[PDB]
């Protein structure tokens, strides 16, 4: 389903990296969200201008 | 300021594309991690390839 | 820890309940965090205004 | 605008409080799921209360 043959002998390391990728989800979504809305507020300043 | 709006619209598009792509990719990663931590959370060690 | 006995003989069904909670965790924190953040930027605007 | 700051600070406090409580109860529930699927992911079948 994920991979074709994916280190079935010892897969805990992948669980840890996927947890790190879930931290990356939270970082990326919050950064993209705050930055896009802050630049949208810059757009509003520009619109009023 | 209209130049700024144009470049800002390009940037809004890039943030929307990036935020979508990462949320989907990491959500499928979450779905894969949850299947592993449900079905085989160290169950492979119980098996031990004995 | 959660519950007092709470059907520990065969607790599989509770994990499925906790999954709905886990999904709602992400929604509830993602939205809440974004709302306060939106107002943090608005506060800065209001501050800048 | 100072009145707006105040209501905004009230609303920020409400979201910070709500998110704090919500993340605490939901994280405790998530940690419970992880303890269940780490310590007892059908491992109770190996135990079998024999």
């Amino acid at each position: 389903r994920q991979g074709r043959q994916y280190q079935a002998e010892d897969l805990e390391a992948l669980q840890n990296e996927l947890e790190a990728r879930q931290e990356a989800l939270s970082l990326s979504v919050n950064e993209g969200g705050e930055r896009r809305m802050e630049m949208r507020q810059e757009l509003e300043q520009l619109k009023q201008k | 300021l209209r130049q700024r709006h144009t470049e800002l619209e390009r940037e809004v598009s890039r943030f929307e594309d990036q935020t979508q792509q990462q949320r989907q990719q990491y959500a499928q990663a979450k779905e894969s991690l949850t299947t592993l931590n449900r079905l085989i959370p160290q169950v492979t060690l119980l098996l031990d390839e004995t």
